[PDB]
């Protein structure tokens, strides 16, 4: 099983010989570089290159590995940083890894499923109240660059140090040096003893960046059919949709609509449709995807998002304008729906977070309304006092996840008028001292709802409320 | 049976070539079935379908499955025929793939049953029927604003939560109660979720032994998202057939199929054609529809749901659809906040088949009269909402009040619902359903309260709840 | 002259051989499925399989027939119902056609022809008093699906039992289940002694769709040039226009604009061009044309649509919110014209709607103000009252058609005021009573409206109309 190439060019090469050969199986150069066998012709072998080609010549020796593309797994990985190929990218020698699967692998069955019902703690107060998410959904985030998507992923994974869940970050045509700072800050938060990370940058072969998310779902996928709990998310699927386009333009496929391959939907569905929630049978493990989508000027009507948006199981939409007035995180109440959503949701949560949504609702109205007509009642005054208070209590700072109990309890705080007197300003601060003021005091409280997930005694809780109340001082 | 060797493999297409002189038939299946010698191979077991001759003794075939693992010089097997699906009673209760394999984990189908190809020409002129026939649902506002008809095609638009299950399940429950007629279920290209959902849903309301359920979902290859349609379309067609019941056949999303064929097509290499789409749309679409006929045994009548991404009807998709749909019922998720179920659109659903040359004369009365109060209730409302009410005129508080009743009267108590509430459920008939709204218009229950009607099914129960409230 | 193919695939086949096969030639395979020979190669021939090619296999033996495609005609297809090729669908056994005509023939010449100046009646108020049209016109109805566009068309070829016409409908790329029903209705009114009947429904190889129309007219011709009144009716050329796209792209027929090829106007053009109204000296016969195009959300401005547009010498604009409001047949007053209106109608129907016209626009522009502003002196309300009437005249039930002296009478009736005091909804059954009068008493009247083609004498007129109204009772 030898060969020689007589093409080379752009990344793709054409060999005689290699007789035996298998379709979809990799190949090692003269020098080293590994590649892909995809066509198979009469008399020649169609190779896509997975690395630096510069050093490929014409009359160079090709050989087969015998083997289709094997993506190495296993806990040896918790902690490094990879190739798409099981290649380590931090230094740090090898990761000597146990076994190994193949990318391209057929998902589970329908009847090998279950329902989603046990949630996942975002520890962001907007989305865990008002968008919950279920471990085992697919959720995407969307919104146009530079408005926080990272930063609500690493705000995800940081919160999920004290669960039993792990994490797999895809970074995808994202430039090296945030990768870096990214890594280095969840580093910085203790976040590398669960996590694996996986890079592919803008500056690699086309060819790399398509096949990391595969890489990505098989490590996530090894660990699922052994009964985990598996986070996985993609920062960029946009740029392995153009860089699978630019691969098929080189092999002179022909375009579909913008020029898009037809496998567009494809590719998309063949991966999204690996996560899941596994029966009793196979073993109850949970593969949670949180795809992420970038737009151009805001708008969620192209090719790319709403292609994306048939496959996943509800949306969020992050706006550009909110993020540059200081709201972290911008949220569309109208376009971010989740379907699973209300079944995660614990008791206490629920209870509350229904009438959150009304509240929000009618402040966005009647605020939509105010800014033509300066003519209210004491009704609709009262009601716009309520909004602005209630949007200055979803405000979060960074990097800083709270847990589910807190946002509860400053939530019921929020529904039953204990902010009456209080000024808007001083309602983030209110926040603050609450919870020094349930650390020190309300231990019980936190005790129970973190046994019972049920929210606690309404005496009591007011009267804790109203303790603190009287403790704080106003400005 | 004659045995080629493979020559190319790219993608979901492999090119075979026969030596001995005898060659496939275009729509012809081939097996691949390999048992790997070394490490170095693999076991591949593959189902082919042919598309095209290409001469020098050689074919081309389009995959069912991933083709990983392929080498040239690998053999190849005629079957001889079609893709070939079990038929008959055995089908009842259980969830199949494209090949007629059972998905589900309650064995296996015999060997020796009776397997029919899936591709066979069309009914013929002389065979279809000669008058337009009514398909008696048991759902008033249904039969009353929008009725079905038998061997036609209803287009459901609607979106998720707004109670498409209900309806299809209580469609599905209704037809195997009164007229002993079964359904089929195809799921194309949609969610698997949804897919273990819906059997969860139907398994949980007694009505999985009276269906058949053929699955293809997103993460399919192309060829078998495209031919589910039409393995579901041969299992409904053997009931139709010879057993000369009537059969009410569901598809999920009509327009990933032409999505499937379109990509299919660009692999093949043809030309694209108008926004990419195969140039064989149009023929293909028809092949598909036009095996959905009522003949003189039976009939097949098919309910559709469309759901377009864009929302956009101006592309070819939604064109080539529409032009083969009888009815449409559209569901509005205002009226399921209001409390109305099924919560059917009474204004804005249509059907072809609401003329007296087929439905009667007083139907077509009573639904026209109805409808005009309909709209002017929905008009009179926004002035309702400015002005007072009781500045208004006596004839339009006479409006209102009739429209309020009229609209509560559309609803109806299902039987799935039974187990959420309880509830017995009813069946109405249609000539009941034109008696009642007749009387309601005229005035005969007129001096009842207005929550009465809000979840009753015939007349007379209204006045008996009335009475039993106050 | 013997071949044996070499390629086949998609209804299109390559042989070798056949050296002597002559372009455009018909050629039977061994099965005995027949096919065009459209391309002659330097040593190959290409072919187009016009039915089921499932048969079909490479070294099979294919012949030539020795004859161009040749469609039977006759007074033999009358009442049948056939293929575009001459083989019946009705079954019925055999046809004994008694000659064949090639379709692809060359039109009458310019010299060959003559003015359009007598009538054909459609029997629909609207457009009769309206549109009217000629014997040897060309008019485009068009309109969105399901606007009643085959309700017209049977509607007129039933009125057409009483006159000397021969009719032809063919249905292109429809359902056979309401093909199948259009013709038991044809039965059922008998109007089946006179019409022939050619279909393609939607289930058929491309090939066979767009040669339907030439058949037609082929069979249409074969009566024109021997003295006969011929009505040939299209219920969809737009799909015609997708068969022969796709049929060209599978000849890797580069394309135009949308992807449909240069050949669009050629097509129609080609076509549409042998209805005409031939001289004296060839016989005086005429051929009528009725294509049916179905446009995309009601506008009219698209490729085909202007395209046939440019061919016809008028066209019927059908409004689907009018045909949902129970209005039959919607009508568009502004976009329907015809260029030969006003030489057919008969002197009574001229004189009459001349003044309709006026009235019905009248009405339509103050009704389109009034929704705006109810504030009208006396002569706005009583021109919205007589607009009304006269919308409600024009009202018409499915299946009936009217004989036109009726339609002068009461639109005589209508014009000079004789509803006054008739209450809007009594109008409909004024004029059912009407024509019972008219039946009974007013022979004399319709004896000479069809003997002389002019209205009766005034007086007479309005007595007859008084003595009907004095019987007459309202509600």
């Amino acid at each position: 099983d030898v060969g020689t190439v007589i093409q080379v060019g752009d990344g793709i090469a054409r060999a005689h010989g290699l007789d035996n050969v298998m379709s979809g199986e990799l190949v090692e150069f003269a020098n080293g570089v590994m590649g892909m066998a995809l066509n198979l012709e009469e008399n020649n072998v169609g190779i896509v290159i997975l690395g630096p080609y510069t050093g490929i010549k014409e009359g160079d020796e090709v050989r087969r590995t015998g083997r289709i593309m094997e993506v190495p797994v296993g806990e040896a990985l918790i902690g490094r940083v990879v190739n798409p190929l099981g290649q380590p990218v931090d230094g740090l020698g090898p990761v000597e890894t146990t076994e190994t699967r193949p990318i391209e692998s057929r998902a589970p069955g329908v009847m090998d499923r279950r329902s989603v019902h046990e949630p996942l703690q975002t520890g962001i107060k907007a989305i865990d109240a008002l968008v919950p998410i279920g471990r085992g959904q697919r959720e995407l985030i969307i919104g146009d660059r530079q408005t926080g998507k990272t930063s609500v992923a690493i705000d995800t994974i940081i919160n999920q140090k004290d669960q039993n869940m792990i994490s797999i970050y895809v970074a995808i045509g994202q430039k090296e040096s945030t990768v870096r700072t990214v890594v280095e800050t969840l580093r910085k938060h203790g976040a590398l003893d669960y996590t694996i990370v996986v890079t592919a940058s803008a500056s690699q072969p086309a060819p790399l960046l398509f096949l990391a998310p595969y890489a990505g779902v098989a490590m996530g996928e090894y660990f699922m059919y052994k009964g985990k709990h598996v986070l996985v998310v993609y920062d960029d699927l946009s740029k392995q949709a153009a860089a699978y386009r630019e691969l098929s333009l080189l092999l002179r496929r022909p375009p579909g609509r913008e020029a898009y391959p037809g496998d567009i939907f494809y590719l998309h569905s063949r991966l999204l449709e690996r996560a899941a929630k596994l029966s009793d049978a196979k073993g109850g493990g949970s593969l949670t995807a949180l795809p992420f989508v970038e737009t151009q000027a805001g708008d969620i009507s192209a090719y790319i998002p709403t292609n994306v948006i048939s496959i996943t199981d509800g949306q969020i939409f992050l706006q550009s304008d909110l993020f540059f007035s200081g709201v972290r995180p911008a949220i569309n109440a109208g376009l971010s729906v989740s379907r699973v959503g209300g079944a995660a949701q614990i008791k206490a949560m629920k209870k509350v977070a229904g009438t959150l949504r009304l509240d929000l609702a009618a402040y966005r109205e009647l605020e939509a309304f105010a800014q033509f007509g300066s003519d209210l009642d004491k009704a609709t005054q009262a009601k716009l006092a309520r909004g602005a208070r209630t949007v200055e209590v979803l405000k979060q700072d960074l990097h800083q996840p709270i847990p589910v109990e807190k946002q509860v309890l400053i939530i019921y705080a929020l529904t039953r008028g204990f902010l009456d007197d209080i000024p808007v300003e001083d309602v983030r601060r209110f926040e603050k001292e609450f919870y020094l003021f349930l650390d020190q005091n309300g231990q019980h409280l936190l005790e129970h709802i973190r046994t019972t997930k049920d929210l606690p005694n309404e005496d009591d809780l007011n009267k804790a409320i109203e303790a603190f109340k009287k403790t704080f001082v106003v400005s | 049976m004659t045995r080629g060797r493979v020559i190319q493999v790219m993608g979901p297409v492999v090119d075979v070539k026969f030596e001995n002189g005898h060659l496939p038939a275009i729509y012809n299946a081939l097996k691949i079935q390999h048992k790997a010698r070394n490490e170095n191979e693999v076991d591949i077991d593959l189902t082919l379908e042919v598309a095209l001759h290409l001469g020098d003794d050689t074919v081309r075939t389009i995959a069912m499955a991933s083709t990983d693992g392929l080498i040239r010089g690998m053999e190849v097997i005629d079957t001889g025929a079609p893709i070939s699906v079990p038929v008959g009673e055995v089908t009842l209760g259980r969830v199949f793939n494209v090949l007629g394999e059972p998905i589900d984990l309650e064995g296996d189908i015999p060997a020796d049953a009776r397997r029919d190809p899936i591709h066979r020409p069309a009914p013929k002129f002389e065979e279809l029927a000669t008058e337009v026939e009514i398909l008696e649902t048991g759902i008033k506002v249904v039969d009353l604003l929008a009725p079905y008809i038998k061997g036609g095609k209803i287009g459901l638009f609607g979106g998720a939560g707004v109670g498409k299950t209900v309806l299809i399940q209580e469609l599905i429950h209704n037809i195997a109660q009164e007229h002993g007629g079964i359904s089929v279920f195809a799921g194309v290209g949609e969610r698997t979720r949804e897919g273990n959902d819906l059997y969860h849903e139907m398994k949980d309301s007694g009505v999985i032994s009276k269906t058949a359920m053929v699955f293809g979902q997103m993460n399919e290859p192309p060829g078998a998202r495209m031919r589910v349609a039409l393995t579901g379309l041969t299992m409904a067609e053997y009931f139709r057939d010879e057993q000369g019941q009537d059969v009410l056949l569901f598809i999920d999303n009509i327009f990933r199929f032409t999505q499937a064929g379109s990509e299919v097509s660009a692999l093949l290499g043809r030309m694209p054609s108008a926004v990419g789409y195969q140039p064989t749309l149009a023929t293909e679409m028809g092949q598909l529809q036009e095996r959905i006929t009522s003949t003189a045994k039976g009939s097949i009548t098919s309910i559709q749901a469309i759901y377009v991404p864009a929302d956009d009807y101006t592309d070819p998709a939604p064109a080539t659809t529409f032009s083969h749909l009888d009815a449409t019922t559209n569901l509005e998720r205002k009226l399921a906040e209001m409390g109305i179920y099924p919560a059917v659109d009474p204004l804005a659903s249509t059907s072809r088949a609401l003329a007296p040359e087929i439905v009667g004369e007083e139907h077509y009365q009573v639904a026209r009269k109805v409808q005009q109060t309909l709209q002017r209730y929905k008009e009179l409302q926004d002035i309702i909402a400015i002005l007072g009410m009781d500045e208004l005129s006596d004839e339009d508080k006479l409006v209102v009040h009739r429209a309020r009743r009229i609209q509560f009267f559309l609803s109806q108590n299902f039987h799935v619902a039974e187990q959420f509430t309880g509830q017995p459920g009813s069946y109405v008939p249609v000539k009941e359903t034109v008696r009642g709204f007749k009387e309601i218009l005229e005035g005969k229950y007129d001096h009842l309260p207005e929550d009465a009607f809000r979840l009753v099914g015939r007349i007379e129960e209204v006045v008996e709840k009335a009475k039993a409230m106050g």
